[PDB]
């Protein structure tokens, strides 16, 4: 149901806003990913 | 995300690309002089400071990584992805101190 | 990476070759030379291409995400 | 039958090495280049990455996915997007392919050209199928996923020349030669004491008569008699290379006479 | 970003015809064309075969550079041999020679087993 920023090591699909500081759930590693983007990327074959 | 106000300094790359945290995400492909990093001070509204893709470079965002420092600092890492395809120009080695160009 | 899909020099299909050439060298104890020879690799161009190879991704799934 | 005449010495759905015989080297190598250059083919150029966990880039596999024959039997019965009257592609002018895949096992998950599907109309004609030439089903190997990682694609096969891009190539290698014994004295031989003593004979010097140390050099003897050799890389069933090779290039005078031609009226 | 795209190649862009024909201005009798989009592999057959022509003083061809897609060719003929006309003649001369391959092959390409 939507994800904003993965995190790094449990990748556990977070997604917090301001003043949430930069945590995740248990694994509080205050790294977090940004996740992808659904505007599908095309691409050359070549 | 800035949208100039009262200051209106920003820089000619479009943002068109951030999200509304200011990032882009993951698969967004950057190019000219896009901003990556849209970030914005107030200085003593919106004096825009951010980091604009370097000039000659364009690719694809392989990672966005918002951190933390000791200072507890907000941290944006890009990891910018580009495919380099031997062009005339690129600069290539055998492995007995003789580089040579492609012609 | 993985496998190069095809030979750099001309273009031989050598990416649908790697598995059946770590058999061919593994499971039925061959050496790398008879074992290239095989998958029909004749010419040098393609048998680089293969034997030459470094198969770093069996390393990239190590990681976890 | 009057002219070029060739002579199959081998022949397999992988070779053709045949003995063009009776025509100018000129031609030889044009068609030679022909099928190195300008039979056209099909192929994924055009990937939209939807998932991918995979440890790859987007754009190797894309790559990768480009590099992966596919049929190009009915490739007439195609139209180059360009010329597609449409907008982009259309099961007109484009195959269009899918790769989904899921790091179900624990177990590493390989991924191939086998696990591409055609999710357009084919309208019948043999196109865009996954060559796969293995004895075991899988054709190329595209990715590696582990437990956990995902891949979704949707490739497009559009109609290409290998001029445009090495990818489209209905061709392997293609072995060429003329004169193995070198009577026209077209080479220099190298030598550190004996030129015989040190180039190894080719091939085709079993095909061909050793000149005789008395004769003079025949400066008459044009070369002739040229020993090639298509490989296929699948996308094409070699025997419809060397054809299209010389139907692509009779296409290609055809384009200059109607030139020559169309180059007057108004 | 420079690199010209690839298609532009076998693909006659924008005002460009096949051939543009010169009248040589050097010698009597020739013509120099140019050939948009093609390149050795034409060049080099048309030549060859405009070069047996007997009606043919001259037949060459150049690509002067790597780079661009198209070639020049040199054709000087007889007095009252006019070169479009040997130029067509070296072109069926050619349509002609690969019918008989094409033929030739895929006749001697049946008799084949595998
Ligand atoms: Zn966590
Ligand atoms: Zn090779
Ligand atoms: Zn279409």
């Amino acid at each position: 149901a939507t994800l904003k920023y993965i995190c790094a090591e449990c990748s556990s699909k977070l997604s917090l806003s301001r003043t949430d500081a930069v945590r995740c759930k248990d694994c509080g590693h205050r790294i977090l990913l940004k996740a992808r983007t659904k505007r599908l990327v095309q691409f050359e074959a070549r | 995300k800035p949208q100039r106000t009262n200051t209106l300094r920003m820089k000619h790359g479009t943002y068109d690309k951030l999200d509304d945290d200011g990032l882009i995400a993951p698969g967004v492909r950057v190019s000219g002089e896009d901003v990556i990093i849209g970030k914005t001070t107030p200085i003593s509204s919106k004096r825009d400071a951010s980091t604009p893709l370097r000039s000659t470079e364009n690719g694809i965002v392989d990672q966005v990584l918002v951190t933390t420092n000791q200072d507890g600092l907000k941290f944006v890492k890009v990891r910018v992805r580009t495919t380099k395809i031997p062009q005339i120009g690129d600069k290539f080695a055998s492995r007995h101190g003789q580089k040579g160009t492609i012609g | 990476m993985i496998v190069p899909v095809r030979c750099f020099s001309c273009g031989k299909v050598v990416g649908d070759k790697w598995e059946s050439y770590l058999n061919l060298l593994q499971e039925d104890e061959l050496d790398e030379g008879t074992a290239l020879s095989r998958l029909g690799l004749k010419r040098y161009c393609c048998r680089r291409m293969i034997l030459t190879h470094v198969d770093l991704i069996e390393k990239f799934l190590r990681y976890n995400p | 039958e009057e002219g070029p005449q060739v002579k199959i010495r081998e022949a397999s759905k992988d070779n053709v090495d045949f003995i063009l015989s009776n025509v100018d080297l000129a031609m030889a190598n044009s068609l030679r280049r022909v099928m190195i250059a300008e039979i056209p083919t099909l192929a994924i150029d055009s990937v939209e990455v939807e998932t991918n966990t995979t440890v790859l880039a987007d754009e190797f596999i894309a790559h990768r996915l480009g590099l992966i024959p596919l049929q190009s039997m009915d490739i007439e019965q195609l139209e180059y997007s360009r010329d597609c009257f449409c907008e982009d592609h259309c099961d007109k002018c484009s195959v269009v392919l899918t790769l989904q895949a899921f790091g179900e096992s624990e177990s590493t998950t390989n991924v191939y050209s086998k696990d591409l599907v055609i999710v357009s109309n084919l309208m019948g004609r043999n196109i865009g199928h996954p060559i796969i030439q293995d004895k075991e089903g899988n054709g190329v190997l595209i990715c590696k996923l582990r437990k956990g990682q995902e891949l979704k694609l949707t490739c497009v096969a559009k109609k290409g020349i290998a001029k445009e891009h090495a990818k489209w190539g209905p061709a392997a290698a293609i072995e060429f030669e003329y004169d193995p014994w070198n009577k026209l004295k077209h080479t220099d031989y190298w030598y550190e004491q004996d030129s015989a003593k040190e180039w190894p004979q080719s091939k085709n010097c079993e095909y061909e008569d050793p000149p005789n140390e008395g004769d003079p050099f025949d400066y008459k003897a044009q070369a002739d008699t040229f020993y090639m050799n298509v490989e296929s890389v699948g996308s094409i069933p070699v025997d419809q290379v060397v054809v299209r090779g010389i139907d692509t290039l009779q296409k290609k005078v055809a384009s200059i006479l109607l030139a020559l031609t169309q180059m007057d009226q108004d | 970003m420079n690199a010209p795209d690839r298609f532009e190649l076998f693909l006659l862009g924008e005002g460009e015809s096949k051939l543009k024909i010169d009248p040589d201005t050097k010698a009597p009798n020739a013509v120099v064309i140019t050939f948009e989009k093609e390149d050795h592999t034409l060049g080099n057959l048309i030549r060859a075969e405009l070069l047996n022509d007997r009606k043919v003083l001259f037949a060459a061809y150049k690509v002067e550079h790597p780079f661009f897609a198209r070639f020049k060719l040199r054709i000087q003929t007889t007095e009252g041999y006019d070169p479009k006309d040997a130029l067509k003649n070296a072109c069926n001369s050619i349509i002609n020679k690969l019918g008989a391959l094409k033929t030739n092959f895929e006749t001697e390409w049946n008799l084949q087993t595998l």
